[PDB]
Parts: structure tokens; sequence; C-alpha cells
């Protein structure tokens, strides 16, 4: 779909992270809170049925 | 899987916004340990001697003769 | 055990009291977070899972606090451990050069760690049970149990401090006066490591040579710390450390 | 940074350390005051004799290490130091050596201290 | 000026000198003049920066520590690549700059921060960047932040140490945002001014538009 | 060095001149026509 | 790969917090 | 590469780049210049030119063994003059890479040594004076005085 709308950073400086495995879209859509930055209007996916 | 690549909407570009993968991607030491050795040995042969006898001469004699032993 | 470690932060940092008073609100409501702040201006998470962490977030952007906070990736917690025995001895004395500590150290046997961490042979034990325990279980030496002198971290952590050195040993008026301090400078190199600043994990200290000031006032009492710190992390550096 | 004067904004060759919080090197500001008896921390005149002075250690490399836990100072590290010695520690060893005691001393030597002599000159959280 | 031009019966050209040490003796060490713009290469001694960084705090006193607020640096590189803003950097730029600007009396012409734009190489940045004709271009050398070496497409150039004949830095180019502009705006006209031309027409205008971007810039644009 | 230079600062106590705080009920002498038209022509 | 994540992580982490 | 004008790094790069995904881009490559150099006597000094540097871009970039220089066996009779000038564009480009230096330190190491065998040959003096003195005309002074030192030592 469309998007719905449309500076500096200490956190993302790259020399410190530590990267083991992508992050997909599969992750920051099953966990929207954790992997999500600005997360508005987002309903929370989870089942175990 | 959309990990931020291509338009947000293939409206404005001019194409049809297809997106494929790259294909074409790829000695003071010595000193201590051996102290220690014999001061090990030292503390097994006073209590060695004291269940063996506690007569602290019995005690001093053979752990005596076996600090003299070790060191030699 | 929560491992899972998370950092956050606001987005305009005009907003940090707001968000401290959100970390106050996720604390009482879960049991087993933890949050920590890092001296590098972090504010720290600390829970068991991906599921546990998306929850604590949606409590604290949606209810608690209504503030917009960045978040950055997870990662683990380590620990810090050896493989192997020291090889030499790094040994320091007091600013004042009045006491001596020489101290080696090396890997403890998984049974034992993990029976600590079981509160098998909790240290409130008095030295005849625990040398019972010991020579029992882990053909461990009679006089190394009485020379069993701390569990280290706190009151039960993986770290074992023993002491021989015999004939001096039977200096144990000065001794047995130190060794609280002794002790305490154990617990917190052990609570703070010498590689990532992380809690160590499984390891034996012997204290082998202490020379102490006579009468050790003030100057054993205050400065000893600090050096019986850095005789740990010497050590340990010296002959192995690993993650 | 640590290292750094402020009427120069370089690297601080003997720090001089104003018992307002700010460091200056002496080098730089005798001058300042020999031409504006004002300090550049703040344009209120001020004393020059208040100048404390500073002795930070070094370590096998040189590098400004804290005296007791020997812990590389970096540029987000608390270091307070005791304006009754001048010798500048971390900020946790002086505390957790002072504050979890009562001894408001030294700690490099047996120097005696006033609670209040401790001044904090560079720490993040703030 | 009368260094950087030789004397009058044996000139220098573009960017010579006679010697070495009149090539050092000054902190003025590149100059041109492009019709109206300006281009000043400076190279600062650790007391010289000093002293220029005290005349300059002296008469604008800053305490609330304002001087990075209104730097500009270019928003086109990576976060890896553009200036950082330390408090020595900073200064030591806007102390050239209010020094450059007060040569020049204020009835005869100016010299303006907002439209300047200032680049301090250090300890603390390691590329030097600036923005000559229409191009765009960062220069990184070889010592400094440089563990991995490479060459690239077109858009690198490797620059060679003329006495050891060995590169010792490479620039990066790109098309400045104003000659993008530039060219939308052509576009823009033509399209705007076409119910009155012929397809032939439309299109040898598109030609033209594209011939002329390309033919200028020609690895800037890749 | 800084000899061979003939003009002193020009600038001691430029400090910055309230223009851009008055407002002026004339549509063609305010600071908005002038910088709109300093930006735009040429 | 396997041999170094012990260095890098220990790297990252103290160029995280522990400087 | 070969048809164009001037050289630009293009075709080097993407036959570098199919090399460093499989081998026997490597094989064919080798075999490239033996073939090439046998029968350079071919091509108008434009393509000649554009060869030489396509070649001295691959060996700096490493994507060919230094051994494939065995094929110079830079005689007088052995070589004909285009073969010369192949020669020449192929070290001066080198040269203005990897500069003396590096070029030095290539060419001076040991485990080439049988591959640059006839490059550096001394065996038979004659074609060593005719080496020498072509390498010192094209400008190699360096590797040119440590053969005749060697060689002036040698009688």
């Amino acid at each position: 779909f469309e998007p719905l709308v449309r500076d500096w950073n200490e956190f993302n400086d790259i020399n410190k992270i530590i990267i083991r495995q992508p992050i997909r879209t599969e992750y920051k859509i099953a966990f929207p809170y954790l992997y999500n930055n600005l997360p508005h209007h987002v309903h929370l996916t989870w089942y175990h049925t | 899987m959309y990990n931020g690549i291509g338009l947000p909407t293939p409206r404005g570009s001019g194409t049809n916004g297809y997106v494929q993968r790259n294909l074409s991607l790829v000695p003071d030491i010595l000193d201590h340990e051996r102290k220690r050795r014999v001061e090990l040995r030292c503390l097994e042969l006073e209590e060695m001697m004291e269940e063996q006898g506690y007569e602290e001469q019995q005690i001093q004699e053979k752990v005596a003769t076996f600090r003299l032993m070790l060191l030699e | 055990t929560s491992v899972i470690k998370i950092a956050v932060e606001p987005v305009n940092p005009s907003e940090l009291p707001k968000m401290l008073d959100g970390l106050r609100k996720v604390n009482k409501s879960y049991p087993s977070l933890t949050t920590k702040v890092e001296e590098s201006g972090e504010h720290v998470i600390l829970g068991t899972g991906e599921l546990y962490l998306d929850c604590v977030m949606h409590d604290l952007r949606k209810m608690y606090s209504e503030i917009d906070i960045k978040v950055a990736d997870p990662v683990v917690t380590f620990c810090e451990t050896v493989v192997e025995t020291s090889s030499l001895k790094c040994f320091a004395e007091t600013p004042n050069k009045k006491n001596k500590i020489t101290m080696i150290a090396e890997p403890l046997e998984k049974g034992l760690a993990e029976d600590i961490e079981n509160e098998v042979v909790q240290i409130t034990w008095n030295r005849k049970k625990l040398g019972e325990f010991f020579q029992t279980k882990y053909d461990w030496d009679l006089l190394a149990a009485r020379s069993i002198w701390a569990f280290g971290p706190d009151a039960t952590g993986p770290n074992i401090l023993v002491d021989d050195t015999l004939p001096s040993e039977v200096d144990k008026a000065l001794l047995g006066s130190v060794k609280d301090s002794i002790v305490q400078g154990f617990q917190w190199g052990t609570r703070e490591g010498p590689l990532c600043d992380e809690l160590i994990r499984n390891v034996k200290f012997k204290i082998l040579d202490a020379v102490v000031a006579q009468e050790p006032l003030h100057r054993g009492g205050g400065q000893i710390i600090p050096t019986a710190r850095r005789v740990v992390y010497s050590a340990f550096l010296m002959a192995t450390p690993r993650l | 940074p640590f290292d750094h004067c402020s009427l120069s904004l370089q690297p601080f060759v003997y720090p001089v350390c104003t018992p307002d919080g700010i460091v200056f090197d002496l080098l730089n500001i005798v001058p300042w005051l020999k031409k504006y008896g004002t300090n550049p921390s703040n344009g209120e005149k001020l004393d020059g004799r208040s100048l404390i002075k500073l002795n930070f250690s070094k370590n096998s490399e040189g590098k400004y290490h804290c005296p007791v836990l020997f812990t590389v100072f970096t540029n987000n590290t608390h270091i307070v130091a005791v304006r009754t010695t001048g010798n500048v520690y971390a900020y946790e060893a002086v505390e957790q050596l002072n504050i979890k005691a009562k001894n408001f001393r030294d700690l490099l030597t047996d120097e005696p201290f006033s609670r209040q002599d401790i001044i904090t000159l560079q720490d993040p959280t703030n | 000026a009368s260094e950087m031009a030789g004397p009058p019966q044996m000139p220098n050209d573009f960017l010579s000198f006679q010697d070495i040490a009149t090539e050092a003796a000054h902190p003025i060490r590149l100059f041109c003049r492009y019709i109206d713009r300006i281009h000043i290469f400076f190279r600062f001694t650790a007391d010289e920066a000093r002293d220029l960084i005290q005349r300059y705090l002296t008469e604008h006193p800053d305490p609330n520590n304002e001087n990075i607020v209104g730097y500009n640096n270019k928003k086109c590189w990576p976060r890896d690549a553009r200036m950082r803003l330390m408090k020595h950097d900073v200064n030591l730029g806007r102390a050239v700059f209010w020094d450059i600007k007060n040569r020049l009396p204020r009835s005869v012409t100016t010299v303006q921060w907002e439209n300047s734009f200032v680049s301090v190489y250090s300890k603390d940045n390691p590329n030097l960047l600036f923005n000559m004709c229409g191009f765009e271009c960062r220069i990184l050398p070889k010592c400094r932040t440089s563990y991995e070496e490479f060459t690239h497409k077109d858009g690198v150039w490797n620059l060679q140490n003329e006495v050891t004949k060995e590169r010792t830095a490479q620039c990066f180019l790109r098309v400045d945002d104003e000659s993008m502009q530039r060219f939308h705006n052509r576009v823009r006209q033509i399209l705007m001014a076409s119910g009155s031309t012929t397809f032939t027409k439309i299109v040898n205008k598109w030609n033209t538009a594209l011939i002329g971007l390309m033919t200028y810039f020609r690895e800037a644009v890749v | 060095w800084d000899d061979d230079v003939v003009f002193k600062n020009c600038a001691k106590g430029v400090d910055d001149q309230k223009k851009d705080k008055r407002f002026v009920n004339d549509t063609l002498r305010s600071e908005f026509h002038k910088k709109f038209m300093e930006k735009y022509i040429k | 790969p396997a041999p170094h994540l012990a260095r890098e992580f220990m790297i990252k982490t103290r160029r995280r917090k522990g400087l | 590469c070969a048809q164009q004008r001037t050289y630009e790094k293009f075709f080097g790069l993407l036959a570098g780049r199919f090399c460093m995904l499989k081998k026997e881009y490597m094989e064919s490559f080798e075999g490239i210049f033996k073939e090439q150099y046998d029968t350079i006597h071919r091509l108008e000094t434009n393509k000649l030119r554009n060869v030489a540097k396509m070649f001295a871009h691959l060996l700096y970039t490493d994507s060919l063994p230094w051994s494939v220089l065995e094929c110079i066996k830079l005689s007088e009779e052995t070589t004909t003059s285009s073969s010369r000038i192949f020669v020449k564009i192929f070290f001066q480009e080198l040269c203005e890479y990897m500069g003396l230096p590096k070029l030095n330190a290539r060419l001076k190491d040991e485990t080439l040594q049988p591959f640059f065998e006839g490059l550096l040959p001394r065996d038979n003096p004659r074609n060593t004076r005719f080496a020498i003195n072509f390498f010192t005309s094209i400008g190699l002074g360096g590797l040119t005085d440590e053969l005749r030192e060697h060689l002036k030592n040698t009688p």
C-alpha cells in the first residue's frame, strides 16, 4: 500500500553492533514493539492456537 | 521480502518497480610453582603425621624428612 | 535467568525524566524485569525473550509513557571464565608499599560450580561440613577445604577463594584480620570482570603469598582492596581469559 | 574530552583544575588572567591563586589512567579528583572507597581530606 | 599574492611555488577564484590554530557552546563521510571564516556564512570535503582510516604523489545538488514548452540536455 | 604573517541589528520581501 | 565465521560500554 | 576490451569478477596471455597498447598469477619488435601503478625467480646484455643495475 504518513542518532553506530543474523520483515512484524521505532496504529499479531 | 528496497509505491518512478538481488553477490613462575609443590607437600605431611601421630616430634620428624627429601 | 539485553533512549533528550518514570512503572509491574544504567549513557532492560521484551515495550510506550523512544537491537549478556591455570604471579602491593598479595587462578570443574549455584554446599555451613562435602564429592583435598575462604560475587557465586601458604599462613593474626577486605576485593573483582565488565564465572583463586604490613593499620585497611582487585584480574588475564 | 584545555580547546600540557570544574592548562591560562582578570569558563572575574594542580598517572602505554583501579580513561568515564590531594581517580573508586567506608582521606597517600574536596571534572551523567 | 604569482620574469603556474620554503611560509597554501566564488586552502600549525581560536573567542564569546549549531556539513555523503563536529574543529572553521571576512570593506563586498562552507581535516576528521565547479568532491588519504584500499568504478580518482609516484589519497566524485536541480528544471521547461514543438524537436532538446549533462560530469554521474 | 593586510577587523560591534524582529507594515520594505528578492533574483 | 565470534563480541561490548 | 578506443577499467574488472567467482576464468586467462602475446604482432598499436594495459591491470589486481611472465624469453632474436613494444607498454604500466618500489619487491621476491627467468636472464651473456639495455632504455634502471652488478662480478 501507500505509506501511511511518508536526524542524528547515537545508538545506530555500526561499530557497536553485533550482526549475526539479518533482521527481516517477518521479525519486524512479529514483534512490532521491539524491532520498530515509531509504531503508530500497530496491531499486535500473535497466535499459537 | 521488502528489506528497505524498492519504492514505497511504484507510482511516480516511470518503472514497474521490480527488485531482484545482486546475482553477482559473492623464571619467577617456575620458582613459585616449585615452592608451592613442596608447600602442599608440607601441609599434607604435617596433617598426615598428626593423624598418624600428633606427638609433635613425630610430626616434625616425618615432615622434616619429607621437606628435605622434596628439596633434594 | 534473564539474559536478553535491550537498550532504550528517548528521541528528544529533553524527555529523560518521563522515560525514567516509565522505567519505574514497568519495574513495578514486572517481577523479573531488570533495569540498569550503563555509565555510557544507556538505560538498559534485561528480560528473558523476544515476546517478553515486546510486551514490556508495549506497556512502556502505550500506557506508562507516551514519549517516543528508540530501541537498540537485542544482545545477550556474557560471562567471563578461564580454561587453564595461571602461569605466573602478578601481585599487588598497596599504594604505600606495605602489603603484597600473590594469588593465581584456574578453572573450576562444572560439577562444583553448578552445585554452588544449586546451593548444595552453601557456605553457611561450618568448615567441617564444607570439608566433608568437598573431599567426598570432588576428590578434594582436606587442607584445601580448610583453606576455602569464600565464594565471591555474592552470597552464592560459582567462584571460589582459597589460600595456601602454610608456614606464613601461620601468621593467622594479620591474615585473620584483613581477610574481610581481602574477600571484599575478591567480590568486587568478580562482580566487575576484566574482559567485558561482565560477571565472571567458574573460577578458582588461590592466595599463595600474603605479605602484610605489621599492624596492618588504615594503610592495609583502605589501600589493600584495589590491590586485591588488580591481583584477581592479573592472575585471570595472565593465563587464560575467555568468554 | 578529558585531556583538552578550554582556552585553546587542544591537548593540555600541564593540567590545572579550576575550583568550579573546568580544567584549563596553565601554560595558557596564565596569560588569560594577565590580560583579563576573568576566566573563560565564566566572564565573571576570578582568582588565579585558586588554581589547583592535577596529577594524572600513565600506563605501560602512557595513557592517563586512574591511580587505584588502573582503568584507562575514555570520554564517557566519570573522573573525580581530590582537591586536597591533587591526584585524580575514577569516580567509582573514589566513591566506593570513601563512600562505602567513612574514610574521607586520600587513596594514593594517607592524606585525610574534606568530604567537600572531591571535584568531579568530567561525568557524562550530569 | 606575490609569492603565489612568482617573480615577473619567471611566473609560477596555477598551483606552484618556486620553493618549498616559500610554499610553507604561510597558512594560505592554495587559492583559486572562479568568477566570484572563492576557494582557499589553509594549513595551520597547533600554535597558529590556537592563536586564531583565542582571538576569535575573545571577541565572540561562546559560553553555552553554541558554535556547533549553525554549521553545515554535507548531507549527501554517508555518516562515516561527512564532517564530525568536534568543538575544536567547528571553532577553527568559524575562526578561519571570521578572519577572512574582516579583510574586506563591507561597502565593497562581503562574505556570508550561510552561503559559505568550511571543512576541517584533523585527527578527528579524516575526510577533506569540498565542492568545486559543479562537482562535490571528498578526499580521503590512505594513511588515515583506510584499512581497506581498492580501485572502483570511475567515481574514484587515485591521486599520485608526484615526487615518489605512488598513490596517497583518493577523491570521490559526485554531482552537486544544485547541478541536479538545474538539470531537473531544464527538463521541466522542455515539457512545459512543448505543445508548440514537434516530436522530433522535443527529442532534439532532450538529447541536448542529456549530452550536456553526461559529457561534463561523466563519472560523477555514475 | 598578517602584516601585509590592509583592513583590520571591520566587524567589532556587529551584534545582530533587530530588524529581523521588527514588523514594518509596508509590503516592499519588509524583511520578508528583502530576503525573497535577494534569494530569487540571481 | 566461527573462530572469531569471541574477539568480535568482546570488542563490540567494550566499544558499546566499557571503552 | 581490446577493440575500444581507449582504456577504462570496466572490462578488466568484469573479467576479474568472473575469475574471482570460479577458476575456469583463471585458467583461460593464463592461456589467454600465452596466446595473445605469441600472436600480438597482428595488432595495430592502439589495440596492442590496450591489450598491454589490460594485462597490466589484471596482474596488479593479482587476478593472474605472476608466473605468466614465463613467456617473455627476452632474447633479441626470439622477440619481434611488436613483442618488444608490448613489453615496453606492459612494464611502463606496471611501474606506474604499483610504483617502482612495490614493482621491485615483486620482481625481487624469490619464489617467482623461475618464471622471471628469461626476463632476468643471466645464463647467456648476450641476451643478458640486451635485456639489461632494453630495460634501461625504457627506464627500469634499478633491476637493470642489480643484474649488471651480478654480470660484471660474474666474469
